[PDB]
């Protein structure tokens, strides 16, 4: 069937050495069972029991019959004939049958046969594995930059590829199973020795007794009660053919033995117990190919013996190169583009966004669709951007998650001229592509992860200076002094963000140089402090300094040098009280003081006319100055979470005031005058110390029950009409 | 159903027998072509001694000798082993000739085939509740140890009784003219060691015997969960293959 | 199996010749077992151990017993007969085996065994390929699958004669065989020959028993001696027969040279040029099936040959790129054109010929397309964009492109992904090079062929271009557009640029000059200047721009400029200007001097507030000062009746003026992002204003009468 490739040749010759051998032992039974016979003659004249040997010349008259001559021809040939003469064609076919059984004792064993028979079938199915031949007919500052020689791909078809990955788990679970066992060696060395041995034994008594076999014999079987003769002299016919057929059993013998120990010196000389598989994966640059133990070896070996291309077509089934491209190939042909654009969505940003979380790699399938504008990668292991990304026109953000991304020479032009922002979390340094610096066209650039080195610190970055077009910056690294990098390309940055999330961070002075900058984000740097050279940036408009643990803000009295500072956001802090210096901040249109202690409102804030967002939640605050109506631009105020329990009537005197976050106080009761806030959308009222809702709050032309935050059971105090009429504005 | 149902003892025995079958032939053939017995009389430079008997008195001599005195056991030896290889075989054989156990047979291998590719609820109903085949099994190894030992110890005294020579006293006179006569079996020294041959080929299988009784009396077969039929097919094809029984386990896990 | 393609008509003779042999070395044998004997009877009177051979005749009496007889037979048998008469057929079954082991060797042994059964397996599907038969007729549509199959046929065959053609064992083995058997013949018709004479039908033995028999000699007969002569006769001239065609299948063997075929005779009549000598272990099996058969060979030839595998190739993508869908992809580019952009394929289809209407064709990163004169099927192309790809050209499509191409796009990533020949074209018009092509010590060297494109008019350069090539300034003799882009990198010219007197456009983007050289201000002949995004911060070089009698647009935007010199009142030729996108905060009045401006954007500035000398200019057009700080709209500027756009988003615009209505010619204007109470009605009375034209928060657009919201709708919808 198919086990004719595991047979090498020295083996098939002996397979046919056997079957010589038994057909001559055939032969040779079938001849003496029926043509084997002695022919007697007795000898008169005896002398020390021996024939003595001693007008034409007459016949001697032994008068005997016929019967006693067969008589004397049985007794004779039973007595006084070499037993060898007598029985080899019997020793000539045991031998053969004993040679058979050795040379199929691992097959008819169902233990090795198992294995043989797996074995066999794995590598045929292997042998004719369509992707096999595929896989071989795939056959310094660009590698230190992170760039990639390109790769090739093709196209494949669901049920074959399926196939080709069934396979592989077939190899794999084979290998698994068989590498350890090291028993079909055994057994074959086993059956090496012993027919050695045999060899060894026959080819020594066989022509030990070969030469018993004459044609000629003297018998003495001493029967004269029935005969009357003592020595007889006797033919035998055969004898000659027997000794032709002796010396050609023992010259097959021989051949048989210089078989088996070449088999012998060859398996004992090549140390077949681990496949030195070193050739074959240097010339095909196949490095994921590893020289298998025993049990896998001598199959390795035995196959190569056959047939040396055999080996070929299952190493490239042995490779995790193989695997990783196969694998590669099927997640392309396996993401279809309907499944990726379910898997689209719409980020706050208003941009398409497809996020690849824990993927084998990149599926080529994504970048058919055109519309994609942002990409998210996560935890992908070292992957590498292919040329096609040039087919993604709208492209603009490339998200990076623990990805050490490499990327081709079409890529990176495609890349250095259509993409916009890049953001980064990387757990370590390597992880960061360094062909990212050659990117022009980069405008906004996130660094997540901590970067933070001794003696080569903020130098990794140093390619910064590089990204001339580069806009915005957020940094989330647990720093404690500012890059120099960042310092010199800070002076056409417009925005700059770092994240020290518990990092005592130091300016240094080295933050005045960026006088390009509007925005400035600086959360849980645990500043403790406001330094001064802050207020240096007169281009600033807009500055956190969240979680910063601040007790005292008095220095803001010197941000009159800014002339276009928008916003101020102080939350997150230990405020206990508002200086009056921020009544100099005119230009102030929001501000955050909420997560603090204050406990009141100073007058002098409401000098800032200009103010449309105010949120001063979870503080102490318990009563409001009657100047809110000062800031007729209000439009946003949040009370939440404080013990306010009275509103004053100036409070209604904002018409503009498009939402508000009263709830979770301890406001008792609610003015009459609420229906004056003509622009109120939303409103908060849960945790409200309230006993009855007023009914001028059903007038408010915005108002709706999504708008209304407050218990049901305090809301069911109003009117039906206005139950009635907030949920057909619910319904409409 | 042929080659997973045999355990490499099975094996063993099934190779001996085809020997033994062989050997049965053999002594057969011998002893249809070339089985007689050489007569001669026993009492009437030297001379002959003519007993002045015709061919045709020898061989009437002959046939009364070989028919009379040599023993039972040498003129049916063979054909007493074709009768034991062939009541070997047919046991063995029986329990696949067996309509109803080729009823169970056939939809174990088709099950198992299946469980392979990859019916089991109605399996462990319908199969689970026999137990018989094991018993059977069982009966038919013991049956085989019986045949074994019997064989062994009635033939090691008889095996020695086939003689060369022999002699008859048979009364043959009056129409040869004498009543003891000394003859030989020619084959007689063949068919000693044809059946020592033949009895270390009984050993073998004893001893393979012997060794499925360990088998099969070591570790109670009747449970390993499934029930004793279910047990014991399933201890069957995991000695052919271990493998096997892990990919069968699959479709029980509920 | 297949094998009997593999066995010559010689094998086959000897095949059956062995057949007989041994037929009648079984019947030799089977005699010699069962009836062989030789009757002896003694000679009375022995002269010199030899019969003398010296009342009606008697008996001759020998008084010897049967078994006597049965004796000396036996022992006459043994001595005197001679060996070749007795063991006659067991030689002639000895050599007749080893006469099948010669024959039959290099099937069983293994080595030999797969290479045979490879060749064999792939001609069988070689020969029954469905691409064969139709390639034949050739001297279409096709299936895919089809197509795959023969690719995949290629591969094996590749592969499989890189396995062949290096091993050499099959002919040795072959060679060694052929040799074994004739000598082998030689030594049995020799030796036979000699002893055929020794059998008798009698002999004469003198056997030395006398103590046994009491006769000296005896005569004898041996009955089958006769029988025994003719089979031996008639073995030998068998043999003879497997002696000359053994010997026939040496010279055979050795009058060829069959190490290497020629294979000359079907690709010269088939017109297969690419069809190479094969050399040793592959044509020994191609010249044995050709002996059983040539049909093989020439199925075989086609899958050897390389422009097969290259017309396949075509084929298959020809057939997947039908018309239908080609038409279907083909789509049209934002300038107006019917463009082609063939993104990664294997090469160029040839279907893609099919039109008259191209005139722009994309090509990019489409590796080793060779131009073939095929592209004279559309003439009046004159765009052609080579992104990626060096493509090979052919003389009739040089001399095609040479006088009907006008556009040529070629981005490299590489040096040597520059064609050369692109140079030797007369009648080109624009050139597109983009690819870092700066090098140290070999600068602007890849571009030496530039100075033959005389007829060029536009030149674009985005190649990081750290300095202005020598080349570019001799082809500036008569530009008219000349774009540099450097990628940001500082481009330095010093005293190199204003010798282009002909230019009419120049645009230095991103040049990263940071203060304008005045050789740009020599060019008399230009008339609009681009310098997007160089950081220019003092621009008062602009006072040099009188010497620019026709510049009506200057572009200096992007830049850092801080404030807007006056002495740009002085340029009043000027319709557009940009300078959006910087730092000014304040708006020189003396710019409004210039009535003819129309486009003007001052968006991403510091402005808050708007001259009143903005209305002083009626030609204006366009206004975007989008992301400012401007309070409200003046009242001139509603003196502007043409002004057709109007960005004004990101704005702290408290309340929108009246006048807006008083304006008919607004065609557009986006007011999304401004802090605007409520829409007044005027802006509904504009003739030309649409609901897609404005831009506008829907909650507010509702606050606007339903009479004025419905006419807008109306008036959207047609």
């Amino acid at each position: 069937p198919a086990y004719r490739i595991l047979k090498p040749w020295w083996d098939v010759f002996t397979d046919y050495i056997s079957i010589v051998m038994l057909m001559i032992a055939v032969f040779g039974g079938t001849l003496q069972v029926t043509q084997d016979k002695m022919i007697c003659l007795p000898c008169k004249w005896v002398t020390k029991d021996s024939c003595n040997d001693s007008t034409g010349p007459t016949g001697i008259k032994y008068d005997l019959d016929r019967h006693q001559y067969n008589y004397v021809d049985a007794v004779c040939y039973e007595n006084r004939l070499h037993w060898f003469a007598k029985y080899f064609p019997y020793l000539v076919l045991l031998h053969t049958l004993i040679f058979l059984a050795c040379s199929n004792f691992w097959f008819k064993f169902p233990r090795t046969s198992s294995k043989l028979e797996h074995f066999v079938s794995i590598l045929l199915k292997c042998f004719d594995s369509p992707w096999t031949t595929r896989a071989l007919s795939e056959t310094k500052s660009r590698i230190e930059q992170g760039i990639v020689d390109r790769s090739e791909t093709g196209v494949l078809d669901k049920k074959e590829g399926e196939q080709a990955k069934a396979l592989f788990e077939k190899v794999k679970k084979f290998r698994t199973h068989v590498e350890e066992g090291d028993i079909v060696y055994r057994l074959y060395m086993r059956q090496t020795i012993i027919k050695v041995i045999k060899f060894a034994l026959i080819i020594c008594y066989t022509v030990y007794y070969v030469h018993n076999i004459k044609f000629d014999v003297d018998c003495t079987v001493d029967i004269e009660s029935l005969t009357g003769y003592r020595t007889y002299r006797c033919a035998h016919p055969l004898a000659t053919l027997f000794k032709i057929l002796a010396s050609f059993y023992i010259s097959l013998v021989i051949f048989y033995g210089l078989i088996c120990m070449y088999t012998l010196w060859w398996m004992l000389r090549r140390s077949l117990k681990k496949y030195s598989f070193e050739s074959i994966r240097e010339e095909s640059s196949y490095s994921d190919i590893p020289d298998v133990k025993n049990d896998f070896a001598f199959m390795l070996h035995l196959i190569d013996q056959y047939d040396p291309l055999y080996s070929k077509r299952f190493a490239v089934f042995l490779s995790e190169v193989s695997e990783n491209k196969l694998r590669q190939l099927n997640l392309n042909n396996e993401w279809t583009l309907d499944k990726l654009r379910q898997r689209l969505t719409k980020n706050a940003q208003d941009k398409l966004e497809l996020h690849l979380f824990m993927l084998s790699g990149i599926p080529d399938t994504v970048f058919d669709l055109v519309e994609l504008e942002v990409l998210k990668l996560e935890l992908i292991p070292d992957v590498t951007i292919p040329p096609s990304i040039a087919q993604l026109t709208g492209l603009k953000e490339l998200w990076l998650y623990h990805t050490a991304a490499k990327i081709e020479a079409p890529a990176l032009a495609f890349l250095r001229e259509n993409l916009r922002a890049l953001h980064i979390k990387f757990t370590d340094i390597k992880e960061i592509p360094l062909w990212i610096y050659s990117l022009k066209t980069l405008e906004e650039l996130h660094l997540t992860g901590n970067l933070s080195a001794e003696n080569n610190r903020y130098i990794v970055i140093d390619g910064l200076r590089e990204l001339k077009r580069l806009k915005v910056l957020r940094l989330k690294s647990n720093l404690s002094k500012l890059p120099q990098v960042v310092t010199d390309v800070g002076v056409h940055l417009q925005k700059l963000s770092i994240n020290n999330e518990g990092t005592k961070l130091i300016v240094l002075n080295s933050l005045k140089k960026m006088v390009n900058l509007t925005e400035l984000e600086l959360i849980r740097c645990d500043l403790e402090r406001i330094p001064h050279s802050i207020f240096s940036l007169h281009n600033l408009q807009e500055i956190d300094l969240k979680d910063n643990n601040l007790k005292t803000i008095e220095e803001i009295i010197s941000f009159q040098h800014l002339h276009r500072l928008t916003c101020l956001k102080l939350w997150y802090n230990h405020i206990a009280y508002i200086p009056i210096q921020i009544g100099n901040l005119t230009n102030l249109e929001r501000l955050y003081l909420n997560r603090n202690k204050i406990e009141k409102i100073p007058t002098q804030l409401f000098y800032c006319r200009k103010l449309r967002y105010l949120d001063l939640s979870h503080n102490n605050l318990t009563f409001l100055p009657a100047d809110i109506g000062l800031l007729q631009n209000l439009q946003n105020l949040a009370v939440t979470a404080n013990r306010i329990e009275a509103l004053p009537p100036e409070l209604f005197q904002c018409r503009k005031l498009r939402a508000l976050h009263l709830g979770n106080n301890v406001l008792q009761s609610l003015p009459s005058r609420v229906g004056e806030l003509t622009n109120l959308t939303q409103i908060e009222l849960r945790g409200n110390r309230l006993e009855c809702l007023p009914v001028e709050l059903g007038e408010c032309p915005l108002l709706k029950r999504s708008g209304l935050v407050v218990e049901e059971d305090l809301f069911s105090t109003l009117p039906p009409e206005v139950k009635e009429r907030l949920w057909r504005a619910d319904k409409e | 159903a042929f080659r997973v149902l045999k355990p490499w003892w099975d094996v063993f025995t099934d190779y001996l027998s085809v020997a033994m079958l062989m050997i049965g032939v053999f002594g057969c053939t011998l002893q249809v072509m070339q089985d007689k017995i050489i007569c001669l009389p026993k009492r009437v430079e030297m001379k002959g001694l003519k007993t002045d008997l015709d061919l045709q008195q020898y061989s009437f001599i002959n046939q009364m000798c070989y028919e009379r005195a040599l023993h039972w056991y040498a003129k049916y030896f063979p054909y007493l082993v074709l009768i034991h290889t062939l009541v070997f075989m047919l046991c063995s054989n029986f329990w696949f000739k067996f309509p109803g156990s080729s009823s169970k047979i056939e939809h174990f291998i088709s099950i198992l085939g299946k469980c392979f590719d990859s019916k089991v609820k109605k399996f462990r109903l319908h199969v689970e509740e026999g137990d018989i085949l094991y018993a059977m099994y069982v009966r038919q190894t013991v049956l085989k140890v019986i045949k074994f030992l019997i064989i062994i110890a009635y033939n090691s005294a008889l095996v020695s009784k086939v003689q060369f020579t022999v002699d008859c006293n048979v009364d043959i006179q009056d129409m040869t003219g004498y009543k003891n006569f000394s003859c030989n079996h020619t084959m007689a020294h063949l068919f000693s060691k044809l059946s020592f041959c033949y009895l270390c080929f009984v050993s073998i299988y004893g001893l393979t015997c012997l060794y499925t009784l360990y088998w099969l009396f070591y570790r109670s077969l009747r449970e390993y969960d499934v029930k004793n039929d279910f047990a014991f097919m399933l201890h069957m094809i995991d000695q052919y293959d271990p493998l096997y029984s892990k990919r069968f386990a699959v479709f029980l896990s509920e």
